[PDB]
RNA sequence: AAGCUAAGUUGAUAAUAAAUAAAUAUUGAAUACAUAUUAAAUAUGAAGUUGUUUUAAUAAGAUAAUUAAUCUGAUAAUUUU
RNA sequence: AGAGUAGAUAUUGUAAGCUAUGUUUGCCACCUUCGACUCAACAUUUCCUCUUGGUUGUAAAAGCUAAGAAGGGUU
RNA sequence: AAUAUUUAAAAUCAAAUAUAUAUAUAUUUGUUAAUAGAUAAUAUACGGAUCUUAAUAAUAAGAAUUAUUUA
RNA sequence: AGGUAAAUAAUCUAAAGGGAAACAGCCCAGAUUAAGAUAUAAAGUUCCUAAUAAAUAAUAAGUGAAAUAAAUAUUAAAAU
């Protein structure tokens, strides 16, 4: 009835012992991991006007984040996936642009076909939220801090006087076609080649920018938006993450 | 601490020690004879 | 003459188990072992130009012997190219990082021969820290070994 | 060698045994090993505690005179013969610990220099010169009492255990040379220099 | 000293057996020479090579050179010598007035047994 | 006016934690004393180390769909985030 | 040796002794551009910041001297 | 145990070889170690891996350093 | 001084081969053309890399492991 097969005696006799916890596994770094307690929400920044304290007389350039059908679509957790987090999807797209695996998958959970969706990373299994659930402004409170992750604005391929402050050479006592480049960029032989990273005209912008403990403004569900103190990386309609401070409480 | 290649013990309340790979002269009494083998 | 036959037995990749609790050899001297195990210089039907030596599965990697003080002071090198980087672990710092099989692994990878072959002959070494591995099942095993070994024992490697 | 030899005496109350450990560790040094096996163990009346011991050092307990003698199976090693003198004086330190208890008498010197038992006897406050508050929580083992605010007293029956308190205590503010002034830990000295 | 000449302070096990073997060896050539004298003699005499091989007396060499390298306190043999004198020659400008044999020039041919009862 | 900009605006100088350096101790022999140990045990300790935080890269893993009247991409057009 | 109110070794340390460095001025002859601007990378023999030993010459505060320390900064 | 030198086979003793030979004479050989001192600039730099051992327990490892040797 | 000036020997010069990591001059050894069984030289024999097993001591410092760094200091060890 049962099978063929024969095992050696060096594994069978092998007396059992658990292997040591190792810094380069994922629970590990879990542990490491410095977390919110709490899940964020998707927001697009709409744009940029005054806000008004009404008691000091205080103007602050406040941003305007939008909410709209923001929703946990599902979750991850440390057994099958490594670390606590909460997949959160924005706002309604049509069936044209979505992918037909993605519209299965969205049916699957339950959720609107999305424009945007992004984890929202925890420190343990009490900061998920149930799934299928709607997340409104509400969700923060006025005056809470908050950090910011969202992609900045594309420069182009910029010059390393914008790139990284580079003072340039002088505009006039000789000074011949050379007036914003970088001047030397290495050494005599020594090394015989320039060293890595060394700071050179390159593609600026459109890349992700976390600002941490921006100021909760003002929150309101009706206009189903969120003031923010100060501004935002990227351009209007740009996606833009909202969880809580780690840094500010 | 007097650190030094040369450790000899001034007084007879200096005692040496060895520790860390590194020959010490501490001193009971006078706080001046604190030496260290390199 | 000699040569003519079926060959295929002979070039057959074998699997190669060992028990480092139960091994008494230092580090050096087992990953040294390790290399010709790897290489395929223990079998007759040998050549340089072809590449044909067998798996090592290591196991329970943690009680490996370290002499002296190296678990403490042996330092481990790394540099990108960038000046400035140069990447300095000790043993036990890497050990806590990966474990003791990845520093099995290094040893085993300065033994071997440095070229095109090296990097396979790295791959086939299987290295594991505890007892429990993937590999339990292909370790070559024989009918006549199979008295020694209790009943129930078998049948649970089985199902593992 | 010489403290090794010397006999301990034990009272009936009290009671030197000893057995091999659950799991046996090695001590592996360059050349030289050192194989952790048996596990003296002091019971007694104010408590009971105990001494990881190598291999080759056994008791030799006798009925008569309430004498005990410790041995190694080589005193011809030298390692083996460090140990011997370093056990023995342990065992004894654990006999009066169990049979009477150790004491750390820490007296405070200067204005406003004093102890205070802030946490039910678990913590120890202690206010030597500091805006920030100062102390440490007492350990398993270690009972504290405060006869005067600046004359604090540990208590114990591990010697090394209330020592080592009393040490930590007082390097908060170990005794000044210009001013005898600062935490003295049981007849500790200290030289005064000249004002001048 | 940019050009290096990597040539270590001292010799290794296999450098320092191969050194006694060929010390060995002159002290053996040395030997067959002053038998094959002592053969030719007892033949001149009028024995058999057997016979003169046999001989009790053996016949001690008559020039000055084999005599010279017969004497161990002249040229000593190679289980006579020091350890020293066998991987150590006199040099007065080094440091300890020593230096490996090794670093002498063709070692290997050239023999140096003897050096100064204090150096 | 938009845009772009700094003279402008907003935020950050990335904790807690772990092991350490010099240094400071506990008990304690070898060596009747002494000795923080270049002995066994037991503790403190740095803008440094490990990390943490941030960015870029990679893609283990995960959800879903699976020869298609509208599967997934590209070529094409109108464009700019 | 000698200064250091007294005490060579807190701090100082003649002339002579033993080394390291390849930062100066030379020597050799294998080998036929100083400064400014711009951007800097690296070292540590540490100037500042952090930790610590000594300082009849650390009362305090400023210092002096020594050990660890190249993270950040250094018109 | 304590004090103070020396680190030596010249003397001395021991061992071995050669001449008359159970002895004498002559010759040859045998006398410390570790650590600190310790040190710069593209990057660890024994050529590299790595080498220092361990009973239970292996048909099995235990310098791959230094010194004197053997097969 | 990898300096300079000559003395003696060797090699290079004009010399390929093995060793010395790599190498004009060092250690071996001199290519007429092959063959590859046997003796080998210098140098080696854990793996990279052709080839190894032992004995007696010492080191614990990774000292050292084919490029030996000094006076002096400390700790031992022998002998008197
Ligand atoms: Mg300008
Ligand atoms: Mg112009
Ligand atoms: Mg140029
Ligand atoms: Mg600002
Ligand atoms: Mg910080
Ligand atoms: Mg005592
Ligand atoms: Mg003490
Ligand atoms: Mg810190
Ligand atoms: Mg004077
Ligand atoms: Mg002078
Ligand atoms: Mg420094
Ligand atoms: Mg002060
Ligand atoms: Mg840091
Ligand atoms: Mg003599
Ligand atoms: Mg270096
Ligand atoms: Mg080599
Ligand atoms: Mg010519
Ligand atoms: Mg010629
Ligand atoms: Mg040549
Ligand atoms: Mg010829
Ligand atoms: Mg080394
Ligand atoms: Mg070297
Ligand atoms: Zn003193």
């Amino acid at each position: 009835s049962t099978r063929p097969f024969l095992v050696a005696p060096s594994i069978a006799n092998s007396i059992t012992t658990e292997a040591p916890a190792i810094n380069h596994s994922p629970e590990l770094a879990n542990a490491r991991k410095w977390l919110p307690k709490r899940c964020g929400l998707i927001t697009r920044k709409k744009g940029m006007m005054p806000y008004f304290d009404k008691s000091t007389g205080e103007r602050s350039a406040a941003t305007i984040l939008e909410v709209n059908n923001v929703e946990v679509i599902m979750h991850r957790t440390s057994e099958v996936n490594g670390y606590f987090a909460c997949q959160v999807g924005y706002g309604s797209r049509h069936l044209s642009k979505v992918s037909r695996q993605m519209l299965g998958h969205f049916a699957s959970k339950v959720v609107n076909p999305k424009e945007h969706v992004a984890e929202f990373r925890v420190k343990d299994e009490k900061g998920l939220i149930p799934p299928g659930t709607l997340l409104k402004p509400s969700f923060f409170k006025e005056g809470q801090y908050v950090d910011v992750r969202s992609v900045s604005k594309g420069k182009g391929f910029t010059g390393v006087m914008k790139r990284y402050g580079f003072k340039g050479l002088r505009a006039s006592h000789g000074t011949s076609i050379m007036h914003r480049h970088g001047g030397s960029y290495g050494q005599n032989q020594d090394p015989g080649r320039v060293l890595p990273g060394r700071k050179m005209p390159g593609h600026m912008g459109n890349e992700h920018v976390t600002i941490q403990n921006v100021k909760v403004l003002k929150v309101d569900d009706e206009n189903n938006v969120i003031w923010v103190k100060g501004s935002v990386a990227g351009p209007k309609n740009s996606f833009v993450k909202i969880q809580d401070a780690i840094k500010k409480t | 601490f007097k650190v030094r290649t040369s450790v000899k013990k001034f007084c007879s309340d200096c005692y040496l020690v060895r520790r860390k790979g590194r020959v010490y002269i501490y001193c009971k009494s006078n706080k001046k004879h604190k030496q260290r083998q390199g | 003459s000699q040569k003519i036959g079926h060959s295929g037995l002979a070039f057959a990749r074998l699997w190669h188990h060992v028990d480092v609790a139960r091994d008494k050899r230092t580090l050096g001297r087992l990953a040294s072992a390790i290399a010709i195990t790897l290489i395929g210089r223990h079998k007759p039907v040998y050549h340089p130009s072809q590449d044909c030596g067998d798996y090592v599965v290591v196991t329970n990697c943690q009680k490996i012997r370290v002499t002296g003080k190296k678990f403490e002071q042996k330092t481990y090198w790394s540099h990108s190219g960038r000046p400035g980087q140069l990447k300095l672990q000790t043993m036990n710092k890497v050990v806590a990082d990966k474990g003791f099989g990845e520093i099995l692994k290094k040893a085993v990878s300065g033994m071997l021969p440095k070229n095109k072959l090296r990097k396979q002959r790295l791959d086939r070494l299987k290295v594991f820290d505890g007892s429990e591995n993937p590999y339990k099942q292909n370790i070559t095993a024989f009918a006549h070994e199979q008295s020694s070994i209790p009943e129930p024992l078998k049948e649970s490697i089985f199902n593992q | 060698s010489q403290v090794g030899s010397l006999p301990l005496y034990i009272s009936p109350e009290v009671q030197v045994s000893i057995n091999a450990l659950s799991m046996p560790r090695i001590i592996r040094k360059g050349r030289t090993s050192m194989n952790i096996s048996q596990n003296i163990t002091v019971k007694g009346p104010k408590g009971e505690l105990s001494v990881e011991v190598p291999d080759f050092l056994h008791l030799d307990k006798d009925e008569k005179h309430g004498k005990i003698n410790v041995t190694v199976q080589n005193s011809e090693d030298k390692h083996q013969r460090s140990m011997w003198g370093t056990v023995r004086s342990l065992i004894n330190n654990h006999i009066i610990g169990v049979t009477e208890g150790h004491l750390a008498v820490l007296r405070f010197v200067g204005t406003g220099y004093r102890a205070q038992l802030e946490n039910d006897g678990k913590f120890v406050n202690v206010k030597v010169g500091a805006s920030i508050k100062q102390g440490l929580d007492v350990p398993e083992g270690i009972v504290v009492k405060t006869p005067a605010p600046t004359s604090l007293i540990i208590e114990g029956c591990n010697k090394q255990q209330v020592l080592l308190f009393a040490a930590k205590l007082r390097k908060f503010h170990p005794p000044e040379p210009y001013k005898g002034k600062g935490i003295y830990v049981n007849d500790e000295t200290i030289k005064l220099k000249d004002k001048k | 000293g940019g050009l290096l000449w990597k040539i270590p302070w001292r010799m290794s096990t296999h450098q320092k057996t191969r050194q006694r073997e060929r010390l060995r060896n002159v002290d053996q050539v040395i030997k067959q020479l002053t038998l094959g004298l002592h053969v030719q003699r007892c033949q001149d005499k009028g024995l058999t090579y057997q016979e003169a091989m046999e001989s009790k007396k053996k016949y001690k060499p008559r020039s000055k050179s084999l005599r010279l390298l017969n004497k161990p306190s002249v040229f000593p043999k190679e289980n006579q010598m020091s350890s020293k004198d066998k991987y150590w020659t006199f040099d007065k400008k080094a440091v300890g007035y020593r230096k490996g044999i090794h670093k002498v020039p063709k070692w290997t041919k050239i023999s140096i047994r003897k050096a100064p009862k204090f150096f």
